[PDB]
């Protein structure tokens, strides 16, 4: 349970980073 | 009608020969002489039969020497063994007839010549009974005295032939203390007492490799993002 | 008293005996000689070294006394007790020795990009 | 014994196995599957196979001064490359292979739309 | 062979084990100490009458046939000079004999229980290292008729073991015997028996003396080692796509 | 006179007949009974110099023993094929990431 | 073993980057 | 000659001795006789259920009846560590999902490239 | 009393149950059909010798003492005219007798099993209302020595029940008997026995034949009392909404 | 030395008296005459002893009449019972002596006078064996014929005295069908077949309160509907 | 002389020694044996006047008994807190319902 | 003969004895007096009444004979048999006595609305 | 108890009202 | 079963009454 | 008895319980939880608690002329306010709380649409 | 002093006597001994399953071993009537669903009022 949480913490962190890069870059 | 055997006991060693004598006496004209042996469990076994009209009867390891002019008949047991220790009877002798036996001679067979070995005694108790046990030894000159200040009974030793061709002996004795008793032996000019016998490195690499693949994937996402951004400007 | 620095690298275990640096040394192991015996050529002494290869946790794990020439073996007032899970191509590395490689990887990946950016004049 | 001489020594602190040819001779000559894959000098008696974590299979034998011994097929499934296919790995394999394909396809849509 | 221990002025039954089909005469012999086996009588079986010796009147020996081809010699008015071993015999030539039956005639001088009483022994502790073996010892005592047979058997088998008896030594009015056995190394901690056959053994059945002797972390590191190696062969496919789409502008 | 280092299931003890005086190293704990010392866990790597005094047979002799342990469970098996195949592609990924930064500016 | 503490060293790095772009995106959206 | 074939399905081990097709054979394990009725001694199969490592790992000898086990062909040495409903990725399932993953990724992104350029 | 069924030219053992301490002479009588009891012989016990009658030579009758104060008369070379009842007697005056022992001397004309074979019966169904009772019937057959004793016992008791036997009728070469018992009303459905004593029974032990005989409405009124009190605090919320939306127009 | 009893059998009913005769003959001067009885289970019981020098010996219900001038002696059994059915022996007769017996007379005791009763027969089967059972009846004139067309065996009836002083009889018979067989009796001029024998104060308030809440809810729906309709006009 | 009113599990009988002649009330049933009457169930509330005649001890005296029962299972426990909290809000609901009818016309 | 009207209201049970309205009455209960005993002041007689409070089904359920002055108790030719499950604040009410409240509630709710409607001129 | 017959006295009132509005709605829809 | 039917008979009667009031009133 | 005097009389036709202090005295003084919550005169012996349908709990005791008695914690779960939460009440609670909210919301939609 | 705590879960009653923490205690019910092995006598718990009213309702006495039950602290009187998988609505679940029903109705009709005025 505790080793498995870090492998779906990085998933929501990858998807949140990609979404907030793609939506930040729409400024031009 | 008499059968005489004036031989009390004989002692002959293994793979030798022995002659037993039997003086019969009768007035018949045709008779038979039978030989029987008696085990210590009281069993009579027919050995050999000498008919007094034809020549000497032999059957295996038994042979009969017949003196018809005299009154002597003689049994030969050649190539002796260890179960030739019995008592042997001479008998003299249609379904109604009787056998006239002699008083019987005893044959006690002794083992062969062996080099001398040493006793190696032990001891075993049952609260008040002790028993000195003597292991194999060839010449029968044994003295199995025990040591106790408090003596009640002491039976004689029982020397018997082992299947190795040597001798074993047990000497019982009842005492009170029965715990500080140690037997001794005076066999073959050298005394034997009984006190000398009395005394997680690949799990770490797998986590390191998975962390390395994480740090590669977070750069192969970055290269793809940076080039797809370049495609739009 | 001065220790016996036990350097364990891979399989090779090197003990140093600096207690007599002005003499010629030997070793022992459970009151039995080792080193300077000129057989089983992996082991071998020096001015202070002793290098044991094909080391095992089972055997060669006990009292390693190092005494100079002309010395009775029970004269020394120091012993070792070495018990080691000597391994094949593995080294001790905790958590703090991996974050210091991750941070250096970040500062050598992210220290190149603002230099490639400054090259472009 | 009955011409069954090879044994395997185990149950120690480290992960290694050792074929012990219990046959009195000098210069025991090891084999594997009919061929002479190894050899030995004196001062060492137990041939080494490696780690149990690397799964030593085969059919090993030895030979003394007398006639050759009978084999012993070693089988080691100390796997360590096992993955657990319960209902939380095959259902977390349809989430790294659906999100990734849809991110790649929402990228490729824009790539081809730019052309 | 067994024993019979009747008192004086009594009757004694002596049966013989010699089983023969279609006999004609059954002879009866008596053997005493230091004398010869003499015939007492013989029993006609086609006419059922005893033919005695030249020494005693009738009314002493009687041959009884309880079943067909089974014979018992009944003695009557026992005197102390009647004691010895009694055989039965038949012709065929040779003359077969019948294993003996000791008869003891006492003056009722027992006055207690005279069953053999064991006092068994155990091997020493020092014998059981420096010899790879151990020895038992089975001393019996206080039994009167002295026709006793000690033999050793296994825990569960029908083998007779190599025992080594002793002489039936005599106490003040009772007797005493001991037998002992040596057993080898790898048959040592099992059970052994000291079966003792005797006449005054309770319930008729002979005695039988028994002798003592993490896998959770390992799977969740390689189930996520293979996912990141399958998200790394999609980023290379996408890198090939964008490189092929960027190189067509140069 | 050595100092016996006896073993429970995980306690690497230090035994004597006279009072253990610690010199230098991992003190472990104390122990309530005299002429003893506890060093604690096997996987802790206890190491230290502990001089002791004589016994009832070998008296008037101050003895000394160092204890040293390398029972590693913090160790990692570094391979020459999955380290040199992670570094040599991470340099490739870094040199690819330093291509687009050129490609903009 | 050192696996459970080691895995979160990347997810304290992606949190830094995620909060950096949320702090950069909130600035270039309202102002 | 012909070795013992062992096959481990899930947590259940099952092994065969293909030296004698039809006979009455027995099985042993450190001279603890296995066969005759838990555990299963088939005509040439042995089905070791609940294969825990610390009680069933040793010397298995397959031989027909009437024969001494030490006069047989050879032995086995088994040190299996099994799990519940798990696989073991050799290079037959790691060179198959890698092939079909690229031939399903390139077989979908090309379809999106068609659908997007129209 | 029992029977003995020896063949011709055989031997027969006839023991008597008359137990007497310190006897001196034991007489032996013979009774045949339609004749008188005559003495055959008498046995001196202080001298152990038989004194016979004026009719036959010795070699026919023998008195055997197996134990002290127990006597067996052994007959020898049995002829068919030896069959009858044999008593033993002692003086005190009166002369006590010894319960008899029938001896049957046949020419081995049995050639099969001659044990008594029951074919038991059950009471009728009409007897068990209009009589308050029921009757059993225990027919035996095919048994040779004809000294048989049938008596009935309870399920668990030591009482002898009032049975009523019949005559031992003779078949062509075997015999046949039947006994029957009537039991009253309240001891009817229990177990009963038909114990049969005979010589040619299996294993010597005599036979033993066994004879058969609302909290539902309370919950659905308050599970709907709380629903209507929760649809009545939504209508007040909606009434507050429409009142607040109507009062802003006034 | 002779003892003569010229009486084969006697029949005498219950509580009557009977004299048995015994003609002895001897040449002694002092003798004894013993009387014995023999049960059908073959047991001899001493009854009475008449010493030939003093007067008549009586013991309980036995009495002996002695004619010393003649050779006649006579036993009287007064007040007879049901277990006086034996065979009686006269014997003539210090520890060595023998008894000289006579051939023996048999006494069979008949029951008393009873009024006549009726049979009331039954029947019981075992597959092939049948058995007609006849209950108590006083005069012994019985005929227990059975009815079957298929007859194999038919033994004789066994008439025995009941403990009530009347008679019971069983007549076995083996047949094939053994199910349609019915016995009959011709006792005492009247035939007897065997076919005549063959044939709650708070539940109410809770329902009232729930009805009250229903009538409130159907008005709070009406008020809300009426005001929401007012909002639209 | 009273008239005994005996009880089965649910039958409230009326027993006499001479013929029961019903006067006035719940007749129940009859009964086949004379000098009896069945009134039926306990929860039926049987009530009535039933004159009877004398017995073998207290003859020449006509006796009379009324039977009366109030074993209610048709009764309801009226509370002064859930009746006066249903009426006083139903008057409120009626006066609210008579507000909108004003509010239209 | 005239009955004994048993009015049971709540817990109070009032029996009326109109057989002698021109005399002074008493009561009895199992040939034992009750009423006119001037103790346990809940019970109490009148010209014909008898009011029993704290009534129970268990006790006080039997023969209530009411006889005038100068009368032997076994002279009266009438008895009661009262067995009552006297209850606390509960009354007998069948189904038909509730529909007649529902219909009256409908005709007094729906008889106001067409009057409020007629008020609005 | 009087619960089962008592509950349907409201659902014979709502049926009256429901058939009244269906009879009023069918009139103002067709005609 | 029989006490429960009257509590879902009134439900379909409430909903049918409300629906056929709301649909009748759409005449203006 | 052993200083255990209070009993409770039950099993009658009506729903009430009665504490019977089996202790010989005059003027027994009832209690509840250490305090003198009641009192009694003569002519009555069993104190009344009310209905079993109203669940009388507590710890009751009494006191005679001798020393005070030991308590008796009465516990009555004659509940009657129990509802049966099977699969036909919690599934008929999601039908009076979904239809009602949707009727109220389709009303409030039109109310706010009129504004 | 400290009364017996009784707790009724579903149809199963379970009651505790918190006067002696650690000892060997027994239980009784109208002097019919309950304890020693259906029913469960724990170290301080009694678990009366299938609690039907007409056979288990009376005098429960908790006391350690060696002591007389009449020399104990006090008794209980239990008259529970239990049902299968049911609750008992005190004012903890009838003042909670009434609060959250209004704070879920006003927390939804206000959202519909927002969604409809736009």
């Amino acid at each position: 349970l505790d080793p498995k949480l870090c492998y779906l913490l990085d998933g929501i962190l990858f998807i949140y980073g990609v979404i907030l890069t793609a939506l930040f870059l729409r400024v031009k | 009608q008499k059968v005489t055997q004036a031989q009390s006991s004989v002692s002959m060693p293994v793979r030798k020969a022995v002659t037993l004598n039997c003086l019969y006496e009768t007035s018949w004209w045709s008779y038979y002489i039978f030989w029987y042996k008696q085990l210590p469990s009281k069993e009579m076994i027919f050995l050999i039969r000498q008919g007094s009209d034809e020549q000497n009867a032999k059957s295996g390891r038994y042979s009969v020497n017949f003196k018809k002019a005299a009154k002597s008949v003689a049994l030969t047991i050649s190539a002796l063994q260890l179960e030739d220790s019995a008592k042997y009877f001479c008998a003299l002798g249609l379904n109604t007839d009787k056998l006239i036996f002699g008083k019987g001679t005893r044959v006690t067979v002794e083992p062969r010549s062996q080099p001398h070995t040493k006793p190696s005694v032990f001891v075993m108790k049952n609260g008040t009974n002790v028993a000195c046990l003597v292991k194999e030894f060839y010449p029968k000159d044994i003295r199995i005295n025990l040591v106790s200040s408090k003596k009640i009974t002491e039976f004689d030793p029982a020397i018997v032939i082992s299947p190795s061709g040597k001798y074993n002996a047990v000497k019982l004795g009842k005492y009170e203390d029965s715990n500080s008793v140690t037997c001794s032996v005076q066999h073959d000019n050298k005394t034997v007492h009984s006190t000398d016998f009395e005394v997680t490195e690949k799990v770490n690499m797998m986590s390191l490799t998975v962390l390395g693949l994480r740090m590669l994937f977070a750069k192969t996402v970055a290269v793809n993002f940076l080039l797809t951004a370049k495609l739009f400007f | 008293q001065t220790p016996y620095k036990v350097s364990i690298s891979g399989t090779t275990v090197i003990l140093t005996c600096p207690q007599y640096p002005g003499s010629e040394i030997l070793w022992q192991h459970n009151d039995k000689n080792i080193g300077g015996d000129e057989d089983d050529k992996n082991i071998g002494s020096d001015e202070d070294h002793l290098s044991l290869k094909e080391f095992s946790e089972l055997e060669q794990s006990g009292y390693y006394v190092c005494y100079p020439r002309g010395s009775k073996p029970e004269d020394a007032n120091f012993y070792l007790y070495l018990r080691a899970r000597v391994c094949e191509n593995c080294m001790e590395m905790d958590v703090m020795s991996v974050a210091t490689i991750v941070i250096v990887d970040i500062c050598i990946t992210g220290g190149l990009l603002l230099l490639v950016y400054y090259w472009s004049k | 014994k009955g011409n069954h001489l090879v044994k395997v020594y185990d149950y120690q602190e480290d992960g290694s196995v050792l074929l012990t040819c219990d046959a009195e001779a000098k210069n025991i000559t090891w084999f594997k599957d009919g061929k002479m894959i190894g050899f030995l000098t004196e001062d060492k008696k137990k041939w080494n196979l490696g780690s149990n974590a690397k799964d030593p299979r085969g059919m090993y034998q030895c030979k003394g001064s007398q006639n050759k011994s009978k084999p012993l097929q070693v089988y080691y499934r100390m796997c360590q490359n096992c993955i657990e296919l319960n209902a939380a790995t095959i259902s977390g394999f349809l989430f790294a292979e659906i999100v990734s394909i849809f991110v790649l396809a929402v990228g490729v849509y824009f790539i081809a739309g730019q052309d | 062979t067994k024993s019979v221990t009747r008192p004086t002025r009594s009757s004694a039954e002596i049966t013989c084990d010699l089983t023969v089909i279609n006999a004609f005469y059954i002879h009866w012999y008596l053997h005493q100490e230091g004398k010869a086996p003499q015939r007492l009588l013989y029993y006609d079986v086609s006419n059922s009458k005893d033919v005695l010796e030249s020494g005693l009147s009738p009314g002493k020996y009687y041959t009884h046939t309880p079943r067909r081809w089974s014979w018992i010699l009944i003695l009557r008015n026992l005197i102390e000079n009647d004691s010895g071993v009694y055989y039965c015999a038949t012709w065929d030539y040779k003359k077969l004999f019948g294993s003996g039956t000791t008869l003891v005639v006492t003056d009722k001088q027992l006055d207690a229980d005279v069953s053999p009483k064991p006092t068994i022994f155990l091997p020493s502790i020092a014998e059981t290292k420096l010899q790879k073996a151990g020895t038992y010892l089975c001393l019996l005592e206080k039994f009167f008729p002295d026709v006793i047979k000690i033999h050793w058997q296994e825990k569960k088998s029908n083998t007779i073991l190599g025992s080594q008896e002793g002489n039936t030594m005599k106490t003040n009015d009772t007797y005493m015997k001991f037998s002992w056995l040596t057993v080898p190394e790898k048959s040592l901690d099992k059970e052994h028996r000291c079966i003792v056959r005797h006449e005054n053994n309770k319930n008729g059945v002979d005695q039988e003396i028994i002798f003592p002797p993490t896998l959770l972390l390992q799977l969740t590191n390689t189930s996520a080692y293979y996912m990141y190696l399958l998200l790394l062969l999609k980023s290379v496919v996408y890198f090939a796509i964008i490189t092929c789409c960027l190189l067509r502008r140069t | 006179f050595k100092i016996p280092i006896e073993e429970l299931e995980d306690r690497v003890f230090v035994n004597c007949n006279t009072s253990i005086t610690w010199v230098e190293g991992t003190v472990g704990t104390l122990l309530s009974d005299i002429t003893r010392l506890d060093l604690g866990k096997r996987i802790l790597d206890p190491r230290g110099i502990y001089r002791c005094n004589g016994t009832d047979i070998y008296k008037d002799k101050e003895s000394t023993v160092q204890v040293h342990y390398r029972m590693c469970q913090s160790c990692v098996e570094l391979d020459p094929a999955t380290v040199a195949g992670i570094i040599v592609t991470d340099v490739i990924a870094t040199l690819l990431l330093a291509l687009g930064v050129f490609c903009f500016a």
